[PDB]
C-alpha cells in the first residue's frame, strides 16, 4: 500500500524548518525585547 | 586453600589502598600541603582560567 | 619465553626506545646539580 | 487567657530533647507499633499456616530468615483487622493469618505520613524551606508502590514483600524470575539514580575533604573548623579546577551542586516507583518481540537476553512449588527446565 | 600478526618508557609549594 | 515522669522482654 | 597468564631451593651494597625521603606479596601440596573428570568416541594447542599438574 | 496510567504544599533564623515571645 | 446487624475510648499544667 | 489596556542547563529507543 | 481596567477578598462534618474490601444477575 | 529544662527500683517462652506439632470467611 | 535499520559530551 | 561516681557476651 | 634554555592543558582510548562469539540483531580460559573474533586506564596542592571493575565468566553469580547495598539540609542558584539552621557539628561499602560463598520445615540448573 | 521484526524536547547579547 519511512520523511522535513524558523523569530524577539 | 587465598587478597587490596593513602600523604606533607590549602597563597587562584 | 618474546626481532624496539628516552632524560639529569640534600624532597630543577 | 488549643498547641512545639508537634499524635504510635509489631513477628509469630514457613526466632530463625510474612492468598487484599471478618476478635487466629504483616504495613503507611509531616512541621517552626520532606517523599513512594500498589495490583498481600532479609531477597529473585525486572528501563533509571546518588556522595565528601583550607596547624584537620564561622571551609576554586581538568566538567555553583545531590536519588526511587506501579498489573518490560521471533525462527541465534529469559523460566518453575503453596503446584521432573534436558 | 604484535610493543614500550623516565624527572618538585 | 521517660520506657520495658524471650529460646533443644 | 604463570608455576623443588640460593646471595649483596653506598642522584630525585614514604613503599611491596601469596595458595601444588593444604579448584575438576573417565574404561564405555551434547569430547576431547585433555566444563583447567597424573600424562 | 498520575501527583500536592506553607523563605532564609536554632533558646519552638 | 457491622461499630468505641480519649485527655491535662511563660 | 502587562518576565536557559538537557533527552532515547522498537 | 456588562454582573461576587470571620469561626462544626465524612469514607472502604458485611449487600459480580 | 545523665546515675532510687523491676521482666520473658506461653498465644506450632498423623502436607488456609473455622479445625488435636 | 537510530543516538549523546567538555560556559569570578 | 570508661567497657564486654551466646545458639 | 627533556616534562605536567595529562595520563589516555575503539567497534559490528567453547556462538552486536539493551561485548571463549589471547595469538583476526579476544582487549586496556585514572587524580590533586584522598575514594570503583572484569575470571580459571560489556549480560552474570555464589546471602555484599542505600540516604540528606537553609541572596525572578557567586568567600547557606533542624528531626547529636567530620562521613559511607562489596566478589571468586541456611529448621521428627532462605535456595537452583546449556556433562559445577 | 511507527516515536521524542531546549539557549544568549 503505502510505503513506510516517508512518515519520517513528511514530518522531519516539516518539523525541522518550522523549528529553524521559529528559533530564529524568538531569538529576533528576545534580542529586541532586550534591547528595550 | 579458599581461606588463605581469600584473607591474602582481602590483605593485598587493602594495602594497596594503605600504599595509596600514604604515597599521598608523604607527598602532600614533603610539598607541604597536607593539612590543607593555604588561604594566603592559593595556588589555583594564581593560574590563568582554563577555558 | 621472556617477555614474551619468541622472535628475537622483537628485543630491538624493547631495549631500543628506553634507551633513546634514557638519552633524552639524561640531558635533564646532566643539566641539575646532583648533589647531596637534607630534606624530604629535592627542590631544585 | 489562652484558649485550649492554643495550649496544646505551645505544649506540642515545646523545645525539648524530643520534639512532638502536631505531627508526633500521628507519628510516634504508628512507628512504634510498626516497629513493635516486626519485632514480634519475627520473634515469636510463625508462617506456618500462611506460606508453610518458619519466620520466627522461636521456630528457630537467625536474624536472616525471621519475618514477618505476608497474608494468606486466601485473604485476598483484606485490611485483615483484628475485629475483622477474618479473624472475629481472636489474636491467635489473627496472628496466624498474616494479620501482623497488615498491622505493620498500615501503621507504617501511617507512620511515614507522620515523619514527613514532622519534617514539614520542624521546617516551618525553624524556619528554613521544606525539602527535606520533598526528598522523604521519595522513600514514601518506594513504600507507597512496592508494599501497597503491587499487591493491590496483584492476587492478594500474598505476594507482596515480608518484612524480613532472606524473605526481600525472595522478593528480589521472585520480581526477577517471574517479571525480569532487571530488563524494566524504569528500573534501570532507579539503579542508575541510586548508583550516582552513592557516587555524587562519595565524590562531594572526597572533594570536600581534599580542598579544604589550611585553618589550624594540627594534622588531623576536624578540630580547624567553627559551625559559626562565616567563611567557607573548603576551596571551590580548587575543586573546580581539578575536576575540570581531571573530568572535563566540574561545578562551579555549590546550590546547584547540592540541588543535584538531593535530585538524583529522588528521580532514581521516582522512576523506580513507576516501574514497580507497572509491574503490578503485569504490564512489563519482559520481553523484546522482536528477539524472540528471531531466536524461534533460528534455533542458533542467542544473546544474553534468551539467556536472562530461560533463566526467569528456571526461577518461575523452580520456586513456583514451594514459594505459592496455596496453588498446589506439582510439577513433575520432566516438566522443569533444566539446561542438561535440551 | 607479527607486525601487529611488534607495532604493539613498540607502542607498549614507548608509553612505559615515557612514563618511567618521567616520574624519575624529580616529579616530587612539580608542586605549588617549590621554592 | 516527663514524656522523654514515656518514650524510653516504651522501648525499654518489652525490649528487655523480648531479650529474656530471645535468651530463653537460645536454650531451646532443636 | 594462563598456562605460563609467572613465579606461581614452579613445578619441581630444585627450582625452588636453586631459586632461593640466588635470593639468599642476590639479599646479601644487596645489602651490603647498600650498607656500603649512598643513593645515586637519579634515586635522590626520584624518592621522597620520609617515614610515611619509607611506609608506602613497604605496603605496596607487601600487598603485591599478598597477591602473589593468594595465586601460590590458590594454583601451586608444589610448595603448597595438595595432600596437606586440599587440592586446587582445577585439581579437583580434573580428579572428578579422570575419576570418571577411569570409571568409564574400566566399566565398559569408550570414552574417545562418547559424543557430547554439542558435539565435543565427553570425556577426552582436544586442547586449543592440540593435545588430549579431559573433557567437559574442565577443559579450561587443562593446564593442570598434578603428581598423580603426571606419570599417566604423554 | 491513573495509578502512575495519582502517585506523581501525590509528589506534586507535596511540592505545591510545601510552596504554599513555606511562600516567605521562597529565595531562602535570612538571618533572623539562627537565634531559632539554638536548642533550647526559646520555650516554645520558633516563637520569639517565649525566650528562656 | 450483621457480626461484621457489631465489631465495626465495637471497634469504632474502642478505638475512641482506648486511643482517642486517653491521648487526647492527657494532652489536655499536661497543657494546662506544663505552660509556656510568655513574658 | 491592551498592552504592556506588568506580569511579563523573561526567561533564561544557561549553557549548562542546555546540556544537561540535551544529555538527558538523549540518554533516554538510548534507555527507551530498544523498548519502543520492540 | 475596562468595565464590561458581565464584569459589572459579577463584581459583587468577586469584591470580598481578605474577609475573615474573626476567632476560630465555624471550624468545630467543620471537624465535625470532617469526621462524619471520615466515617463514611471507612464504611464505604471496609464494604468495597469485604472487610464489612452488610444484609442485602453483595460485593460481588454476581450480583448484577 | 532537661534531666542531666549524672543526675540520672547518681540517683539512687534510680538503682533500686530497676534492680528490682528489671531482672523480672527478663525473667518474665524466660517463662513466656519456657512454659510454652507463646506457642499458645501466637499460635506458633511447637516442633512436635508443625505436622500431624492425619496431616502430613502443609496447612494451608483456603478460604477468607471462614479462617478461624479451618485454623480451629487444622490446630486441634 | 533500528541499528542506524542506535549508533545515531549514542553518537549524538557521545557528540553532547564532546561539546559540554570542551564547549562549556567558562567559569569566572564575579565582582561581587 | 565512677568513671565513665570502666561502664563502657563493661558494656561493651556484655554485648559481645550477647553475641557469644546467639553465636552459640546459632551453631547448637 | 631547559632540555627538550625538561620542557616535555614541563608540558606534560602542565596545568595550561584544558584536560590533564601527567605521567599517569601517559599510561591513561592510549589505553582508554583504545579500549573506547575496541568497545564501540565491537558493539557495533563484532560477529558472534563461542563464549562456553561448545561451538554454539552468541551474538552481542547491534548488526547481528541486538539492540542498546541486549548488546553487549561477549566474553572470551572457555577454550581460551584465562590464557593471554591478543591478535598475534590467534591464527586469524577472524578467529580472534570467534573466541573472544576483544573482551580480553578491552578489559585489559580498561583496567590500565583505570589504575592511570586514579593516578593522574593523585597527580593533579598534586599539582594543585591539595590532598590527595579522592583517588582512594576512586579505588573503590576501580576495585568493582576488577572483581567483576579479572579477579572473578582468575578465581574460575576462565575469562568467559567475567561480566560481559553490555547491559543484559550485566544481569546474566548477576544472575549466575546469584546462583552459583549466593551473593545476596553473603555478609560483604549486604555491606555494598547497605553503602550504596545509606550514600543515597546522605546525599538526598546532605543536598536537602543545604538546599533547605540557604541564605536568601536573590529575588523572587530568578532561580536561588544566582544566589552563590563561583569564588566567593562567605558560606552560601546556614550551618547552623540545618544542624538544629536535624537535631529536631531525629534527637540533638543525630546530626554533625562539624562540616569536615560530616563530609568526611560522606566520603567514608559508600567508599567502604563498595570496597566490602569488591571484596567479596573477589572472596566468592575463590568459592568462598555467602551464608548457608537451607534446612536449618526441622521439627521433632525431623522433617524439614521450610524458611524464607529455602525459597531463596529453590530460586537459585532454578537459575542453577538453566545456565550455562549444554557445558555440564557432570553433576557437580565444581 | 521490529515495529514500525516506532522511528517515529524515537526520532520525534528525541528531537521535539531538544528543539525546545536549544531555542531556550539560544533566546537567552540573543537576550544577553543584547542586554549589553
Ligand atoms: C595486564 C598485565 C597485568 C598482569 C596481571 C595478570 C593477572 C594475574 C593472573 O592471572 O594471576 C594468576 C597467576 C597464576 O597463574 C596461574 O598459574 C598456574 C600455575 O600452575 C601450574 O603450576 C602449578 C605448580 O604446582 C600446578 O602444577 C598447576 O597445576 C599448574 O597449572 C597455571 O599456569 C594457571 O593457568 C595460571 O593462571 O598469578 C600470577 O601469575 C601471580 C599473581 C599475579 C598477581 C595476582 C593479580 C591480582 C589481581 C590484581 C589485583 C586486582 C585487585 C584490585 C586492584 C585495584
Ligand atoms: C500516597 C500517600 C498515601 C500513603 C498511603 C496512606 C495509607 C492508606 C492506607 C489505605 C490502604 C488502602 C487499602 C485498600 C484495600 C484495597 O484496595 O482492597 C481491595 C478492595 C477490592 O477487593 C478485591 O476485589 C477483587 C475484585 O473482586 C470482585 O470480583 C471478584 C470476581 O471473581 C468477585 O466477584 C468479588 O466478589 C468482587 O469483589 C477480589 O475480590 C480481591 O480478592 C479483593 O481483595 O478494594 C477496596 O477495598 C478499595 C479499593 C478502591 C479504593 C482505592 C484505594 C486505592 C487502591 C488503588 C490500588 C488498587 C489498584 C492497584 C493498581 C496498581
Ligand atoms: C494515631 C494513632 C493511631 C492510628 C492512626 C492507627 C491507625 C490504625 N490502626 Mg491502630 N492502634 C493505636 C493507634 C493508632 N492506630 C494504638 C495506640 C493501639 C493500641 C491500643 C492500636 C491498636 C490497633 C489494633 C489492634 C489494630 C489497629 C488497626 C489500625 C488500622 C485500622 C484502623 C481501623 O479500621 O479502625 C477503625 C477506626 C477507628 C477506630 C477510628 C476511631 C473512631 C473515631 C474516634 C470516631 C468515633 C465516633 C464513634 C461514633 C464513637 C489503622 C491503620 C488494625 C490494623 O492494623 O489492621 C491490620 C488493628 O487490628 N490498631
Ligand atoms: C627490600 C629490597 C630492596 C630495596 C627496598 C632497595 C631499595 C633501593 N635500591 Mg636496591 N638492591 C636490592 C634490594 C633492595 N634495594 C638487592 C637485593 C640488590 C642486589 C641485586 C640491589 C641492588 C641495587 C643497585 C645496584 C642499586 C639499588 C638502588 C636502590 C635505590 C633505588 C632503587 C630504584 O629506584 O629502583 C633504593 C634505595 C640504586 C641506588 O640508589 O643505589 C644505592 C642502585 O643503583 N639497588
Ligand atoms: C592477621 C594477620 C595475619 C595472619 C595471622 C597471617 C597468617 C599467615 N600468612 Mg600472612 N599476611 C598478612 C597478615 C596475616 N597473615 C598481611 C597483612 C600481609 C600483607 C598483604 C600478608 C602477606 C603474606 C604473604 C605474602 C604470605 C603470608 C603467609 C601466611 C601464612 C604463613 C606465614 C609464614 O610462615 O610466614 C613466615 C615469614 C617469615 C619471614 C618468618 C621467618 C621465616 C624464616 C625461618 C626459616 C625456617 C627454616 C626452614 C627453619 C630452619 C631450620 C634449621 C635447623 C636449618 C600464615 C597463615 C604465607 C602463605 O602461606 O601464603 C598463602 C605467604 O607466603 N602472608
Ligand atoms: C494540576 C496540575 C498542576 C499544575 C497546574 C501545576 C502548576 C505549576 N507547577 Mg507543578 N507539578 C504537578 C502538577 C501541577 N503543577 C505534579 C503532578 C508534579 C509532580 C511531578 C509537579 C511538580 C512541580 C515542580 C517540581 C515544580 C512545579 C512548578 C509549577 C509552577 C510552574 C509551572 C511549570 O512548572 O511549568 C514549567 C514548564 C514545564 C514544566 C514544561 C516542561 C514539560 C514537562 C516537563 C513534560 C511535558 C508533560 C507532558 C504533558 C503533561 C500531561 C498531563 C496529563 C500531566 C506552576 C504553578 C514549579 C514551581 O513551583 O515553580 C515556582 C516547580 O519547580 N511543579
Ligand atoms: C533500605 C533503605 C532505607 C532505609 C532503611 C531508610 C531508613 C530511614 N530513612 C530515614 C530518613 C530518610 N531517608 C531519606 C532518603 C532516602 N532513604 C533511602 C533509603 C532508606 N532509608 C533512600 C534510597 C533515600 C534517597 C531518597 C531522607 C531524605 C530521610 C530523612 O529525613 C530521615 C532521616 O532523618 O535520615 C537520617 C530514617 C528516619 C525515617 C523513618 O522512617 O523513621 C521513622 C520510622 C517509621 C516511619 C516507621 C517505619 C515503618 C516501616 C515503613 C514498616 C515496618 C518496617 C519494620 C519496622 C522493619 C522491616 C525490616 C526489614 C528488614 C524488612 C530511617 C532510619
Ligand atoms: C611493576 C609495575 C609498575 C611498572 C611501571 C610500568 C607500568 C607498566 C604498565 C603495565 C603495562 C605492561 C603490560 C604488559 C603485560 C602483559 O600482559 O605482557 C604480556 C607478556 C606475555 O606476552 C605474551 O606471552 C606469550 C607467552 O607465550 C606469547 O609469547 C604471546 O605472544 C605474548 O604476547 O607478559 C610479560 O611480558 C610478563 C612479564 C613478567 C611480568 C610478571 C609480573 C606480573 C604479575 C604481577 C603484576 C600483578 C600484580
Ligand atoms: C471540641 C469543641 C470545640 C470548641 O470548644 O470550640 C471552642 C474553640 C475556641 O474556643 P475559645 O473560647 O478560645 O474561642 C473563642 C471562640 O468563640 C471562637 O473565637 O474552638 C476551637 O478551638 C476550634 C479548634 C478545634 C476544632 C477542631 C475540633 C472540633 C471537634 C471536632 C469533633
Ligand atoms: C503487635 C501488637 C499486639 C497486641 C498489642 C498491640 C496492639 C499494642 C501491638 C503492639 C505490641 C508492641 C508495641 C510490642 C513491642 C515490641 C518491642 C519494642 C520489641 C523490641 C525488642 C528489642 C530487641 C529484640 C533488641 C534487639 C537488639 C539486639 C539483638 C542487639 C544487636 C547489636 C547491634 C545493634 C550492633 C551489633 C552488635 C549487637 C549487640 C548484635
Ligand atoms: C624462580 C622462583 C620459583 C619459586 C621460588 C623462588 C624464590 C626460587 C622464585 C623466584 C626467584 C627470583 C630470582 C625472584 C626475583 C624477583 C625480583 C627481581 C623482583 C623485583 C621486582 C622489582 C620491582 C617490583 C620494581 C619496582 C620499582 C618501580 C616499579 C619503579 C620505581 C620508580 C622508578 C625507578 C621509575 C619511575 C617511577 C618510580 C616510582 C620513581
Amino acid at each position: 500500500n503505502v510505503s513506510v519511512a516517508a512518515y519520517l520523511a513528511v514530518l522531519l522535513g516539516t518539523f525541522i524548518p518550522v523549528v529553524f524558523l521559529l528559533t530564529l523569530y524568538i531569538q529576533s524577539e528576545s534580542r529586541k525585547a532586550a534591547e528595550t | 586453600r579458599s581461606w588463605l587465598t581469600c584473607a591474602h587478597f582481602f590483605l593485598g587490596f587493602a594495602f594497596y589502598i594503605g600504599h595509596l593513602w600514604h604515597a599521598g600523604r608523604a607527598r602532600a606533607a614533603a610539598a607541604g600541603f597536607e593539612k590543607g590549602i593555604n588561604r594566603e597563597n592559593e595556588p589555583t587562584l594564581s593560574l590563568r582560567p582554563i577555558d | 619465553e621472556a617477555l614474551g618474546i619468541d622472535d628475537t626481532r622483537l628485543i630491538v624496539p624493547v631495549i631500543l626506545i628506553p634507551v633513546i628516552t634514557f638519552i633524552l632524560y639524561a640531558g635533564f639529569a646532566s643539566e641539575q646539580d646532583n648533589e647531596d640534600f637534607f630534606d624530604t624532597y629535592d627542590q631544585r630543577r | 487567657g489562652r484558649g485550649w488549643f492554643d495550649l496544646i498547641d505551645d505544649w506540642l512545639k515545646r523545645d525539648r530533647f524530643v520534639f512532638v508537634g502536631w505531627s508526633g499524635l500521628l507519628l510516634f504510635p504508628t512507628s512504634y507499633l510498626s516497629i513493635g509489631g516486626w519485632f514480634t513477628g519475627t520473634t515469636f509469630v510463625t508462617s506456618w499456616y500462611t506460606h508453610g514457613l518458619a519466620s520466627s526466632y522461636l521456630e528457630g530463625c537467625n536474624f536472616f530468615t525471621a519475618a514477618v510474612s505476608t497474608p494468606a492468598n486466601s485473604m485476598g487484599h483484606s485490611l485483615l483487622l483484628l475485629w475483622g471478618p477474618e479473624a472475629q476478635g481472636d489474636f491467635t487466629r489473627w496472628c496466624q493469618i498474616g494479620g501482623l504483616w497488615a498491622f505493620c504495613a498500615l501503621h507504617g503507611s501511617f507512620a511515614l505520613i507522620g515523619f514527613c509531616l514532622r519534617q514539614f512541621e520542624i521546617a516551618r517552626l525553624v524556619g528554613i524551606r521544606p525539602y527535606n520532606a520533598i526528598a522523604f517523599s521519595g522513600p514514601i513512594a518506594i513504600f507507597v508502590s512496592v508494599f501497597l500498589m503491587y499487591p493491590l495490583g496483584q492476587a492478594s498481600w500474598f505476594f507482596a514483600p515480608s518484612l524480613g532479609v532472606a524473605a526481600i531477597f525472595r522478593f528480589l529473585l521472585f520480581i526477577q524470575g517471574f517479571h525480569n525486572f532487571t530488563l524494566n528501563p524504569f528500573h534501570m533509571m532507579g539503579v542508575a539514580g541510586i548508583l550516582g546518588a552513592a557516587l555524587l556522595c562519595a565524590i562531594h565528601g572526597a572533594t570536600v575533604q581534599n580542598t579544604i583550607f589550611e585553618d589550624g596547624d594540627a594534622a588531623n584537620t576536624f578540630r580547624a573548623f567553627t559551625p559559626t564561622q562565616a567563611e567557607e571551609t573548603y576551596s571551590m576554586v580548587t575543586a573546580n579546577r581539578f575536576w575540570s581538568q581531571i573530568f572535563g566538567v566540574a561545578f562551579s555553583n555549590k546550590r546547584w551542586l547540592h540541588f543535584f545531590m538531593l535530585f538524583v536519588p529522588l528521580a532514581g526511587l521516582w522512576t523506580s516507583a513507576i516501574g514497580i506501579v507497572g509491574l503490578a498489573l503485569n504490564l512489563r518490560a519482559y520481553d523484546f518481540v522482536s528477539q524472540e521471533l528471531r531466536a524461534a525462527e533460528d534455533p542458533e541465534f542467542e544473546t544474553f537476553y534468551t539467556k536472562n529469559i530461560l533463566l526467569n523460566e528456571g526461577i518461575r518453575s523452580w520456586m513456583a512449588a514451594q514459594d505459592q503453596p496455596h496453588e498446589n503446584f506439582i510439577f513433575p521432573e520432566e516438566v522443569l527446565p533444566r539446561g542438561n534436558a535440551l | 600478526m607479527f607486525t601487529l604484535k611488534i607495532v604493539v610493543y613498540t607502542t607498549v614500550t614507548f608509553f612505559v618508557s615515557l612514563f618511567t623516565f618521567g616520574f624519575l624527572s624529580n616529579d616530587a618538585s612539580r608542586n605549588p609549594n617549590r621554592k | 515522669f516527663t514524656f522523654r521517660w514515656l518514650a524510653i520506657h516504651g522501648l525499654a520495658v518489652p525490649t528487655v522482654f523480648f531479650l529474656g524471650a530471645i535468651t530463653s529460646m537460645q536454650f531451646i533443644q532443636r | 597468564w594462563g598456562g605460563d604463570g609467572w613465579i606461581v608455576s614452579v613445578n619441581n623443588m630444585e627450582d625452588l631451593v636453586g631459586g632461593h640460593i640466588w635470593i639468599g646471595i642476590i639479599c646479601i649483596v644487596g645489602g651490603f651494597w647498600h650498607i656500603f653506598t649512598k643513593p645515586f642522584a637519579w634515586a635522590r630525585r626520584a624518592y621522597v625521603w620520609s617515614g610515611e614514604a619509607y611506609l608506602s613503599y613497604s605496603l605496596v611491596a607487601v600487598s603485591l606479596m599478598g597477591f602473589i601469596a593468594s595465586q601460590y595458595s590458590w594454583y601451586n601444588n608444589t610448595a603448597y601440596p595438595s595432600e596437606f593444604y586440599g587440592p586446587t579448584g582445577p585439581e579437583a575438576s580434573q580428579s572428578q573428570a579422570f575419576t570418571f573417565l577411569v570409571r568409564d574404561q574400566r566399566l565398559g564405555a569408550n570414552v574417545s568416541s562418547a559424543q557430547g551434547p554439542t558435539g565435543l569430547g565427553k570425556y577426552l576431547m582436544r586442547s586449543p594447542s592440540g593435545e588430549i585433555i579431559l573433557g567437559g566444563e574442565t577443559q579450561r583447567f587443562w593446564d593442570l599438574r598434578a603428581p598423580w597424573i603426571e606419570p599417566l600424562r604423554g | 496510567g491513573h495509578a502512575n498520575f495519582a502517585l506523581l501527583f501525590f509528589l506534586g500536592h507535596l511540592w505545591h504544599g510545601s510552596r504554599t506553607l513555606f511562600r516567605d523563605v521562597f529565595s531562602g532564609i535570612g538571618a533572623e533564623v539562627t537565634e531559632q536554632v539554638e536548642f533550647g533558646a526559646f520555650q516554645k519552638l520558633g516563637d520569639r515571645s517565649t525566650k528562656k | 446487624m450483621t457480626p461484621s457491622l457489631s465489631a465495626f461499630i465495637n471497634s469504632l468505641l474502642l478505638g475512641l475510648f482506648v486511643v482517642v480519649i486517653p491521648i487526647g485527655a492527657a494532652l489536655f491535662l499536661v497543657s494546662q499544667s506544663d505552660r509556656v511563660t510568655r513574658t | 489596556m491592551s498592552g504592556p502587562n506588568p506580569n511579563k518576565q523573561p526567561v533564561e536557559l544557561n549553557r549548562t542547563s542546555l546540556f544537561w538537557g540535551l544529555l538527558l533527552i538523549f540518554v533516554l532515547a538510548v534507555l527507551f529507543s530498544s523498548y519502543f522498537f520492540n | 481596567a475596562l468595565r464590561t456588562r458581565l464584569g459589572e454582573l459579577l463584581r459583587p461576587l468577586n469584591s470580598e477578598y481578605g474577609k475573615v470571620a474573626p476567632g476560630w469561626g465555624t471550624t468545630p462544626i467543620m471537624g465535625f462534618v470532617m469526621l462524619l465524612f471520615f466515617l463514611f469514607l471507612l464504611i464505604i472502604l471496609q464494604i468495597y474490601n469485604s472487610s464489612l458485611i452488610i444484609e442485602n449487600v453483595d460485593v460481588d459480580w454476581a450480583s448484577l444477575g | 529544662g532537661e534531666r542531666p545523665f549524672s543526675d540520672i546515675i547518681t540517683s539512687i532510687r534510680y538503682w533500686i527500683i530497676h534492680s528490682i523491676t528489671i531482672p523480672a521482666l527478663y525473667v518474665a520473658g524466660w517463662l513466656f517462652v519456657s512454659t510454652g506461653l507463646a506457642y499458645d498465644i501466637f499460635g506458633t506450632p511447637r516442633p512436635n506439632e508443625y505436622f500431624t498423623q492425619d496431616r502430613q502436607q502443609v496447612p494451608l488456609v483456603n478460604d477468607r470467611f471462614s479462617a478461624k473455622q479451618e485454623l480451629e479445625d487444622l490446630t486441634k488435636g | 535499520m533500528e541499528t542506524l537510530v542506535y549508533v545515531f543516538l549514542l553518537a549524538g549523546t557521545l557528540g553532547v559530551i564532546f561539546f559540554a567538555v570542551f564547549f562549556r560556559d567558562p567559569p569566572r569570578i564575579a565582582k561581587k | 561516681r565512677i568513671p565513665l570508661w570502666l561502664i563502657a567497657t563493661v558494656g561493651g564486654t556484655l554485648a559481645l557476651t550477647v553475641v557469644g551466646i546467639f553465636f552459640y545458639g546459632s551453631y547448637s | 634554555s631547559a632540555s627538550a627533556w625538561e620542557r616535555f616534562c614541563s608540558w606534560i605536567t602542565s596545568t595550561d592543558n584544558r584536560l590533564y595529562i601527567g605521567w599517569f595520563g601517559v599510561l591513561m589516555i592510549p589505553t582508554l582510548l583504545t579500549a573506547t575503539t575496541v568497545y564501540i567497534i565491537a558493539f557495533v559490528a563484532a560477529p558472534p562469539v563461542d563464549i562456553d567453547g561448545i561451538r554454539e556462538p552468541v551474538a552481542g552486536s547491534l548488526l547481528y540483531g541486538n539492540n542498546i539493551i541486549t548488546g553487549a561485548v561477549i566474553p572470551s571463549s572457555a577454550s581460551i580460559g584465562i590464557h593471554f589471547y591478543p591478535i598475534w595469538e590467534a591464527a586469524s583476526l577472524d578467529e580472534w573474533l570467534y573466541n573472544g579476544g576483544p573482551y580480553q582487549l578491552i578489559v585489559d586496556h580498561f583496567l590500565l586506564g583505570v589504575c592511570g585514572w586514579i593516578g593522574r587524580e593523585w597527580e593533579f590533586s598534586y599539582r594543585l596542592g591539595m590532598r590527595p584522598w579522592i583517588s582512594v575514594a576512586f579505588t573503590a570503583p576501580v576495585a568493582a571493575a576488577s572483581a567483576v572484569f579479572l579477579v572473578y575470571p582468575i578465581g574460575q580459571g576462565s575469562f568467559s565468566d567475567g561480566m560481559p560489556l553490555g547491559i543484559s549480560g550485566t544481569f546474566n552474570f548477576m544472575l549466575v553469580f546469584q546462583a552459583e555464589h549466593n551473593i545476596l546471602m553473603h555478609p560483604f555484599h549486604q555491606l555494598g547495598v547497605a553503602g550504596v542505600f545509606g550514600g543515597s540516604l546522605f546525599s538526598a540528606m546532605h543536598g536537602s539540609l543545604v538546599t533547605s537553609s540557604l541564605i536568601r541572596e536573590t529575588t523572587e525572578n530568578e532561580s536561588a542558584n544566582y544566589g552563590y557567586k563561583f569564588g566567593q568567600e562567605e558560606e552560601t547557606y546556614n550551618i547552623v539552621a540545618a544542624h538544629g533542624y536535624f537535631g529536631r528531626l531525629i534527637f540533638q547529636y543525630a546530626s554533625f557539628n562539624n562540616s569536615r567530620a560530616l563530609h568526611f562521613f560522606l566520603g567514608l559511607w559508600p567508599v567502604v561499602g563498595i570496597w566490602f562489596t569488591a571484596l567479596g566478589v573477589m572472596t566468592m571468586a575463590f568459592n568462598l560463598n555467602g551464608f548457608n541456611f537451607n534446612q536449618s529448621v526441622v521439627d521433632s521428627q525431623g522433617r524439614v520445615i521450610n524458611t524464607w532462605a529455602d525459597i531463596l535456595n529453590r530460586a537459585n537452583l532454578g537459575m542453577e540448573v538453566m545456565h550455562e546449556r549444554n557445558a555440564h556433562n557432570f553433576p557437580l559445577d565444581l
